[PDB]
């Protein structure tokens, strides 16, 4: 005896998060974030909007000191910045001090493959530096400056904390971004004499406990960008009281005629994203199957008809919540479908020389008045 | 909350075991739908497989066998290469792509006495010779800009058993049976065009036919069931 | 005998709308475009 079962679920394979919209943003603690430019100049602009005004440049190759009016907050500003390579760009940094502050010159980097990413760690901003061969990193004095609010200006790419070394893998070489790439006769043998066998009716009180198992799983994001709402199937052991004789039995569950949707609430890495939500409707079909001990049940194969008169069930639902550290959680709450008995079905699977079995009941379903 | 019973309704008959042998081949072909999401030029939704029945015709020993044949693939894993963000990017829902995780469910039917005879089956064994399954090539229409193409898939197919199923209505009974295969990952790869991530193994879900005739494998069968036959009564004292 | 068997059956139909990015864009023929904004002052902007 044994189950027999139909599902494949696999989403949690993108490794990469996407490109996003430009857009001022309130960027969370301790996360890694990537830059992808497109023209070299201004990148993002993220101030302490009380006392420190940040960001940095990009620059073309083959370029001699020259200042240059740029209109950060609406106003220019002007710095000498000069090249030395022929094939290279180069990575600065710039502090501001008010309105009308000063210039803080930093940031040092030898850019081959146009692409960044400097962020923040333990209250204090990391900075990187170097050239592909062995460039490393370094950090500027933050001293807790972790109300900044960048402003994003092109298109780019998240990263979260414990994989440091893949994305310094990639600062130093990059994604691949190639997009368009390119017999003899027929016997019949007897195995031995003949056989007497005769048929029987059995019809016994059928008792069966159900209940069903359910996994929820996170997807990699920001906290609500999820997709995978799994099923899964139930096994359990019973006890019944027949006849003076105990019973006991197995049971699992499966359904089929999946009614999924999906909540794509906007495209901020902060909205509410959701990508498979399954709830079922009345078209869709419910599997169990039985691995009983009775002597009645113990002598079913070779059957010529099973017919089964089964009491229509109620199935309710309930309530779930989650967990992103902002605004209002949402909450999930619904559920209810009546069962009704369906066809009865019977497969048998064969190996070697040995066979299983499985009685598979399906179940016709409908949905109830009260709404949700 | 009644009592239990057991009740009889025949008497005693004769039955005998019997082995069956035929040389057999099968006709083997997929089948696909492209629902594409609503939108303005850049939309795909889902790329998967459906059933289909097929008729076909074969000889041995010079009869005639008229086939019926249908397809499905269990397992199948999906995967959704995100195309970006912007009102142009190729945003797409689902796609279908297999591994040898994956299994196939397909069903097989015939005419001859052999499949109306065995219905009481004990053991159904089979030798089906390994066959090889390829890709070709599916394009896209867009509103501005290059075209791409799907394109490129092989496997291997390794026999994994057989199943029988029987559906029991209020009214009649339905037979059924089906085929379970292992799938084995070959060189080629899918030659999927405008995007980065590319040079995968398995195969896709557009171009299953590949302009290909259909598809062919051959075996044996190994059956026992029981049936009717002749009384013993005649050499009581032998 | 007879067909008898269900795979799956996905049916997935969320999309009667859909939310986009405010940046730039350039308007094809024969389409419409759904704009509500909660801030006042000037958000559409076109420009030939």
């Amino acid at each position: 005896w044994g189950p027999g079962e139909i599902n494949d679920s696999t989403t949690v394979e993108p490794l990469l998060d996407g490109p996003y919209q430009p857009t001022t943003f309130n960027p969370p603690v301790d996360y890694w974030m990537l830059l992808a430019p497109t023209t070299p100049g201004v990148i993002v602009e993220g101030t302490n909007n009380t006392d420190r005004w940040l960001a940095t440049i990009l620059i073309e190759p083959n370029v001699q000191s020259e200042n240059r009016t740029y209109t950060i907050f609406g106003i220019q500003e002007q710095l000498t910045v000069s090249n030395t390579s022929q094939d290279q760009w180069k990575f600065i940094d710039v502090v501001k001090t008010t309105a009308n502050g000063s210039i803080g010159q930093y940031g040092s980097l030898l850019s081959s493959p146009k692409l960044y990413a400097v962020m923040k760690h333990n209250e204090k901003l990391y900075t990187y530096e170097g050239q592909t061969p062995n460039a490393r990193t370094g950090h500027y004095s933050t001293t807790n400056y972790d109300s900044v609010n960048m402003t994003a200006f092109c298109d780019f790419y998240i990263i979260p904390r414990s994989e440091e070394s893949k994305c310094t893998e990639y600062i130093n070489n990059g994604l691949p971004p190639i997009q368009n790439t390119r017999a003899q006769a027929n016997e019949d043998i007897v195995i031995s004499k003949t056989s007497l066998w005769k048929e029987m009716q059995y019809n016994r009180d059928i008792t069966i406990r159900f209940k069903f198992a359910n996994t929820i799983i996170k997807s990699g994001g920001l906290g609500y960008k999820w997709s995978e709402i799994s099923f899964k199937p139930a096994n359990y052991q019973y006890t019944y009281t027949r006849d003076g004789e105990e019973v006991t039995a197995h049971t699992t569950c499966s359904v089929n005629g999946v009614n999924d949707f999906s909540f794509n609430g906007g495209s901020l890495p902060t909205d509410f994203v959701v990508s498979k939500f399954e709830v079922i409707k009345e078209n869709s079909y419910v599997y169990i199957d039985y691995w009983d001990d009775s002597q009645a049940f113990r002598n079913v194969v070779y059957v010529r008809s099973l017919a089964a008169n089964l009491n229509s069930v109620m199935c309710t639902g309930g309530s779930y919540n989650f967990s992103l550290p902002v605004g209002q959680w949402p909450v999930l709450t619904g559920g209810a479908v009546s069962l009704h008995s369906a066809g009865v079905t019977l497969s048998t699977q064969f190996t070697d020389f040995v066979s299983l079995n499985s009685l598979r009941f399906r179940f016709r379903l409908a949905v109830e008045e009260p709404h949700f | 909350a009644q009592a239990n019973e057991d009740i009889v309704i025949s008497k005693t008959s004769l039955w005998k075991e019997m082995q069956y042998n035929r040389d057999i081949t099968i006709r083997f072909k997929f089948a696909n739908t492209i629902i594409k999401s609503g939108g303005l030029g850049y939309k795909w939704s889902e790329i998967s497989f459906k059933p289909a029945n097929y008729q076909y015709t074969y000889t041995r020993d010079g009869e005639e066998v008229t086939a019926h044949t249908t397809c499905s693939v269990n397992g199948v894993n999906d995967f959704s290469f995100n195309g970006g963000s912007l009102p142009t990017d190729f945003v797409v829902s689902k796609f279908e792509v297999i591994k040898e995780n994956s299994y196939v469910y397909i069903d097989y039917w015939d005419d001859s006495q052999a499949f109306r005879n065995v219905v009481y089956v004990r053991s159904l064994a089979a030798n089906l010779n390994s066959v090889m399954c390829t890709g070709g090539s599916y394009n896209f229409s867009l509103p501005v800009g290059q075209w791409p193409v799907l394109t490129g898939g092989a496997v291997s197919l390794h026999s994994a058993g057989v199943t029988l199923s029987t559906q029991f209505t209020d009214f009649v009974s339905l037979n059924s049976l089906r085929f379970r295969f292992r799938l084995a990952v070959e060189e080629p790869h899918f030659k999927l065009t405008r995007t980065r991530l590319d040079r995968l193994y398995g195969l896709p879900a557009a171009d299953p036919n590949n302009g290909k005739e259909y598809y062919e494998i051959a075996g044996r069968f190994s059956l026992i069931s029981l049936v009717p036959s002749n009384d013993d009564y005649q050499t009581p004292i032998a």
